[PDB]
């Protein structure tokens, strides 16, 4: 479940089938943006997890996974970051930024495309019987 | 695996089956790469475009334009094809601070004409978004229990009143929105 | 010193006879030493198949061996014949001299070496493995990551929390031939009222199982700060327990014997109980569809002995003072009523003001809720569907109105007072309409009105102002109604 | 500060339930008790007082027993209280230093005390087996210090010296009521304890009016009276346990805070009747010593005589208990002199101990005055004048009350001594108040 | 560093090492 | 004679356990005291023929 390998896969496949250059950046600025993402997430989640674990219903050994992949993030955001400085020369200061806006765009755009999924099941769970143009005939 | 395609230039996956995380990351991949093979400086900014912003205010415009001309229905779909437009055409680094403005302040417009026209659950589902993705105003509750007392659900109105007036406590529309909604539910429990 | 053990049996008889009397006095003096009323507890085991019979069911001799020892050992004692000191000991001369002497140090040396670390490390491994709520370690940890990568945008339903369940590790430990997706398929099987065929042993083991598993999702769900997946979990086990999927005519399709294919092609208005006793005894009948006057008693006797609750006066307590000061600790206080779905509403007025008032005594102030504690517990609950047999339960979660988040873990009571819902006070119907306050039976005494109060677990803010909050106090086990208010504490200095 | 890298037991990151510490205790009492009965194997100066005192045995692994660990802590205590440490709350690392320094100081006394006692005890000079004989007290006083350092982490109920010495004085009164040994002098075969006895008697003698009447009162080993006396000493001792005065407070700093204060009547129990023991043993060990070296002196004859062994016609034999009523009816002089010394002792040893331990009412009313709480009923000036009022005399009383109550155990001829009995009975509800303040199973 | 079940591990080891020495001690003059 | 005086009033403002509190002192210490004393005298009592065996 994420974006890490398949650019790994893309870069393999780039080797063999001749790709163009810019789908590289493609992937690669998507790594970049999951990146960042997984590591907001991981620090706002880490004070939840920590008080649930000093309370003791989350185990012994969740909160060593949890600090090693605290460092697992930062490791992967360096090897990023080395590789954006590989793929491009003179492009680490503003991959940066960019990856930042991309994140939230992105996640805007998706909870902007799931209310037509999100518009269903409602219907279905409330039971209404609507005709076309969305109004109600009870 | 996946396959890349030559004159097109957009990746797709060649299996049969396939998780909806791939899916997603997949179609995130190809908005991307059709948006650097259009932008032609290797050094972009996350500064926004102009000529997009232009075309979406005219689209935007020429459907407002049609509610003085009280024409209630074409309005809804000059505004709907503009907003599809302004989160279609925009490259995802343009700056967030500028992108998500503009789609409240167009979501806005739309929202009130389907409340117009008649069409409720649309109208919650925009409100719903509107409200999850920050934007918490007392107008914006007034709407929502309005829709959701239009299509019969009760306590869900009642809980959105009050959370609209423990914001907002002198406003004058939730205290009546209230009201009814508490004498729905009193016909509707006994 | 320097012992001699007893080569004739002269002295161990004694010995063992006092240590086995030590053990049998106590044990025969201990033999010879040693309010909330139930209806459904008869009317559920009529209703239960036999099928969940048989799955509930399958699924003092050492006082007189003591007794006996001791008679035949005084006889043995009685049939017995019988300056420096010389020391002696009380055990037989066979157990340290004779030929069984390697088999004491050996036996030692095994219970020493073997039986004890083993035995020892063994219970440490099995008590380090589970969690201080009561569910596997690997249970909990897959709950937890199930809310860490967790879309907001995902609306959550019941579906989506029986997928969640069916990956619990101690559904393993039962069956290790299935895999999770016949376990959902066996919840879906149970909650659809289905038929299995040949796994509803297993079925109701896990049915039976998935209290402990969503009272530990909700403690979980309510510690990542998250209201809808917190309610989505207690509706969730209402619908375990009460075996029907989630519609929006539930409270009157729980009952117990109900036609669904007639119920839902006639009638489109009645959706609640309220609105069902509106109708008079024979019209329900009629309307329900079942038309039999000995099974229609029952039914109608189920449907007017649930509990439903309402507020009498709610508000912020801080134990000593007479109002909420910066950095104090305060605590909610509810009076509540419960009654039946069949009984008009009594105003507020009339309450005669001397039951909601809060004693002002050291004593009642150091702790404020000994008085809460003394209620009697919840009766037995109308399950006939559930495996084991369950006792009733509300739980109360707060959180706050300015973000809309879960502030503190969820308070279960299981103490609350029914008196209410006696059939000693029938003339209380809905039905008669004609002012049953001014009645010869009416007394305003005789109705309880019990408490709740939930510690809020967070002082009050250093600023000054009102801030408001949101309590729900929701049922495990019936589709009644519940309570949603909103109050505001007035932080004055 | 120093460089050190010493085994030690890690406390848990979070707070152990009631049954997983139960359980780590019982064990922890199991091993230290078996450690106790395997003697030596190389083997081939009588110190009783220590040995009963320290909780010890010669001739097994467990010789130096918690002596060593004992002797630091009070080392390390007095350099405390002599501030010279200077040690200060407002640093934590000064605090671990000064914890590893106690091992570290702990575990080079153990291996000097070891030393002395094998060149100079009567094990024997003659080397391969004088090594393993070292190398076993080594290790058994390692895991001696390992176990200790493990309960008190946070896996036992409490510290384990205390534990210890608790089992020793429980184990030392059921072995005097229910032993199986037996003594043959002339008469014939007599069981040690007084149960045991007793029901041989009532079996095999068959004349039960004069079985009972000798087995009740056995004047040369244990009968059942002073089972019957020791019982109700224990539960009168457990009835005192309870009285506390308890004043009300309210907190100020944050408003809703209402509580109690307890301040209990064995305000110091365990201290000044432990040092009083230690001091008149110390005294009469050198009595004793002193006499026996030197044949007559007029100083030597006063402070002590003994004879046909007790002191007597000396100052030694006023401090020595009576051992029964016969003794206190014979001459008044020497209880009234006994009771008057054993119940100022007491007093004045516990109200020194509040003055010295930081418990003064002076100390409280910081305290107080720190956290921000009042009195319920009273100013914020007068929480000290109500202190004093208090304190004191709580101390003092339960000095008094703890000698008087040693003094009538003594006297009724028990099983075990006022001493112990009352130090056991306060190490047990220590627990269990803990465990009730606490919540647990 | 050190967790409870090796203290009692190393106690129980210890504790047999000494028991099987005095067997050992106790056999070998009864065979020779 | 003020000793025993300031005595007996501390004693008369204290608070003496109750019947129902006292019936769980004595059962939670007696338990204790007996854990304690039996699991004592046990390994006493075992010890003696394995040390003349063994030794």
């Amino acid at each position: 479940n994420d974006a890490h390998d398949l650019y790994f896969q893309i870069k393999e496949m780039s080797e063999n089938e001749k790709i163009h250059e810019k789908v590289l950046k493609a992937a690669l600025l998507n790594r970049g943006a999951e990146s960042v993402r997984r590591s907001l997430k991981l620090k706002e989640l880490a004070p939840q997890i920590n008080l649930l674990y000093k309370n003791g219903s989350i185990g012994e050994d969740y909160w060593k996974r949890f600090e090693t992949e605290v460092k697992l993030i930062e490791l992967e955001f360096k090897d990023t970051l080395q590789e954006a400085e590989r793929l491009q020369p003179g492009w680490v200061q503003l991959f940066v930024m960019v990856c930042k806006e991309i994140c939230f765009n992105q996640a805007l755009s998706r909870r902007y495309q799931s209310i037509l999924k999100r518009k269903e099941v409602c219907i279905k769970e409330w039971e209404l019987k609507i005709n076309n143009d969305g109004r109600l005939v009870n | 695996t996946l396959e890349y395609n030559a004159n097109s230039k957009l990746i797709t996956a060649s299996d049969a089956v396939v998780a909806l995380s791939t899916e997603t990351n997949i179609d995130q991949i190809n908005v991307l790469t059709t948006s650097l093979i259009g932008e032609t400086n290797p050094n972009f900014t996350p500064q926004p475009n102009e000529a997009l912003s232009k075309m979406i205010k005219g689209l935007f415009e020429s459907g407002m334009k049609n509610l003085q001309q009280k024409k209630l229905n074409e309005a809804l779909k000059n505004v709907s094809l503009a907003i599809e437009m302004a989160q279609r055409k925009r490259a995802p680094w343009e700056a967030f601070a500028i992108q998500l403005p503009e789609l409240h302040f167009m979501l806005r417009s739309k929202i009130d004409l389907c409340l117009i026209l008649g069409k409720h659950l649309e109208a919650l589902q925009d409100l719903d978004f509107l409200l999850g993705t920050g934007l918490i105003q007392p107008d914006v509750f007034v709407r929502k229990a309005d829709c959701l007392l239009k299509l019969r659900q009760w306590e869900e109105a009642r809980a959105t009143c009050e959370r609209g007036l423990a914001l907002a406590p002198e406003d004058m529309k939730l205290r009546a929105l209230l009201i009814e909604t508490a004498r729905n539910l009193a016909e509707y429990n006994g | 010193t320097n012992y001699e053990y007893d080569e004739a049996s002269e002295t161990w008889p004694s010995f063992i006879l006092t240590g086995l009397l030590m053990v049998v006095g106590p044990m025969t003096l201990l033999q010879i030493y040693q309010f909330n009323e139930e209806v459904f507890k008869n009317l559920n085991e009529e209703y239960t198949s036999d099928e969940i019979k048989q799955f509930r069911r399958k699924f003092n001799i050492i006082i007189i061996v003591g007794w006996i020892l001791v008679a035949i050992l005084l006889q043995r004692i009685n049939s017995n014949d019988a300056q420096s000191t010389s020391h002696g000991i009380a055990l037989p001369r066979f157990l340290v001299d004779g030929s069984a002497s390697p088999l004491l140090v050996v036996c030692y040396v095994a219970l020493l070496g073997l039986i004890l670390p083993y035995f020892v490390s063994r219970w440490w491994a099995r008590t380090q493995s589970y969690t201080k709520k009561g569910i596997h370690n690997v249970t909990a940890s897959n709950f937890v990551s199930n809310l860490v990568n967790y879309k907001p945008s995902e609306i959550v339903t019941t579906d989506l929390i029986l997928h969640w369940l069916s990956f619990a590790h101690e559904f393993k430990q039962f069956f290790p031939d299935l895999q999770p997706t016949d376990f959902e398929k066996l919840l879906q099987d149970h909650i659809n009222r289905r038929d299995s065929g040949k796994l509803n042993n297993a079925k109701f083991r896990i049915v039976a199982k998935c209290h402990s598993l969503l009272h530990g999702l909700l403690d979980i769900a309510c510690g990542f700060r998250n209201l809808d997946i917190a309610l989505g979990a207690i509706n969730t086990f209402k619908c375990i327990v009460q075996a029907v999927p989630l519609t929006p005519n539930c409270q009157i399709l729980q009952l117990p014997n109900v036609d669904k294919e007639h119920f839902i092609t006639k009638t489109g208005d009645i959706h609640t109980l309220g609105k069902l006793f509106t109708l008079e005894d024979a019209k329900i009948g009629e309307v329900l569809g079942i038309k039999d006057q000995a099974k229609l008693n029952e039914t109608l006797r189920v449907a007017s002995h649930i509990p439903n609750l309402k507020i009498i006066k709610a508000d912020f307590l801080v134990p000593g003072e007479n109002q909420v000061t910066p950095s104090s600790t305060p605590y909610i206080s509810l009076k509540v009523l419960v009654r039946s779905a069949k009984q008009p509403l009594i105003p507020t007025s009339l309450i005669p003001e001397e039951n909601l008032t809060e004693p002002q005594d050291f004593e009642s102030q150091r702790d404020p809720f000994a008085m809460m504690s003394k209620q009697p517990l919840v009766p037995y609950s109308f399950a006939p569907f559930f495996p084991t047999k369950r006792r009733g339960s509300w739980c109360c979660l707060v959180s706050s109105q300015k973000d809309g988040k879960i502030l503190q873990t969820p308070i279960i009571i299981e103490k609350l007072s029914y008196k209410n819902l006696n059939d000693d006070k029938d003339f209380f119907d809905k039905r008669i309409k004609m002012d049953l306050t001014k009645h010869e039976k009416f007394d305003i005494n005789d109705w309880e009105i019990g408490t709740i109060k939930i510690p809020l677990g967070q002082p009050a803010p250093e600023t000054v102002g009102d801030f408001f909050f949101r309590v729900i106090v929701k049922s495990t086990d019936y589709f009644t109604t519940d309570l949603d208010i909103t109050m505001n504490m007035k932080v004055r200095d | 500060p120093f460089e050190s890298f010493l085994p030690e037991v890690i406390a848990p990151e979070r707070k152990v339930p009631y049954n997983q510490k139960l359980i780590w205790t019982g064990v922890s009492l199991l091993i230290f008790l078996i450690l106790g009965q395997i003697p030596l194997y190389g083997i081939v100066d009588p110190l009783y007082w220590l040995r009963a005192m320290l909780a010890s045995n010669r001739g097994t692994l467990l010789e130096l027993g918690v002596s060593p660990i004992i002797t630091s802590s009070m080392i390390f205590q007095f350099l405390q209280g002599t501030q010279l440490l200077q040690i200060r709350p407002e640093s934590k690392q000064d605090r671990e230093l000064f914890q590893i320094a106690q091992k570290v100081c702990a575990i080079i006394l153990i291996l000097g005390q070891a030393l002395v006692v094998v060149m100079t005890g009567n094990y024997g000079a003659p080397l391969p087996i004088c090594l393993l004989l070292i190398f076993q007290l080594m290790f058994a006083s390692l895991i001696v210090m390992l176990l200790d350092e493990l309960l008190s982490k946070g896996y036992g109920l409490g510290s384990g010296i205390s534990l210890f010495t608790a089992t020793n004085i429980a184990e030392q009164i059921f072995w005097r009521a229910f032993a199986p040994t037996t003594v043959n002098s002339g008469r014939g075969k007599e069981f040690e304890g007084a149960v045991i006895a007793f029901f041989h008697l009532l079996a095999v003698r068959k004349d039960k009016k004069r079985a009972l009447v000798e087995a009740f009162y056995r004047t040369n080993l244990p009968n059942m009276f002073q089972v019957l006396m020791t019982v109700a000493i224990f539960l009168f001792v457990l009835y005192l346990q309870g009285f506390r005065y308890e004043l009300p407070i309210r907190s100020t700093k944050v408003r809703g805070q209402i509580g109690i204060y307890p301040i209990k009547l064995f305000y110091t129990s365990n201290t000044p009747i432990m040092l009083q023991s230690a001091l008149t043993s110390n005294i009469f060990l050198i009595s004793q010593i002193l006499f026996q070296k030197y044949p007559t002196n007029p100083l030597i004859r006063l402070i002590g005589v003994w004879g046909i062994q007790m002191a007597l016609s000396g100052l030694a034999y006023y401090i020595q208990p009576l051992m029964s009523l016969s003794e206190a009816l014979l001459d008044p002089i020497k209880t009234i002199v006994y009771i008057t010394f054993v119940l100022g002792s007491c007093a004045v040893f516990s109200k020194t101990w509040i003055e010295i331990s930081g418990t003064s009412p002076r100390d409280i009313a910081k305290q107080f005055k720190d956290q921000g709480m009042v009195i319920n009923g009273k100013r914020e000036t007068s929480i000290y004048r109500e202190l004093k009022k208090i304190i004191p005399t709580a101390a003092a009383f339960g000095g008094a009350t703890i000698g008087a109550l040693s003094v009538g155990s003594d006297l009724l001829g028990t099983l075990g001594s006022g001493a112990s009995i009352l130090m056991a009975t306060t190490t047990i509800y220590g627990y269990y108040e803990a465990a009730a303040k606490e919540g647990g199973f | 560093r050190v967790d409870p079940l090796v203290v009692l591990f190393l106690a129980v080891g210890f504790i047999f090492s000494v028991v099987a020495l005095h067997v050992i001690s106790k056999v070998a003059g009864k065979l020779f | 004679v003020e000793f025993v005086r300031e005595g007996t009033q501390f004693l008369a403002k204290c608070k003496k356990p109750d019947l129902k509190e006292y019936t769980k002192i004595v059962k939670a210490v007696g338990i204790g005291f007996i854990a304690v004393g039996i699991i004592g005298y046990a390994i006493k009592l075992i010890h003696i023929p394995i040390r003349y065996v063994i030794v």
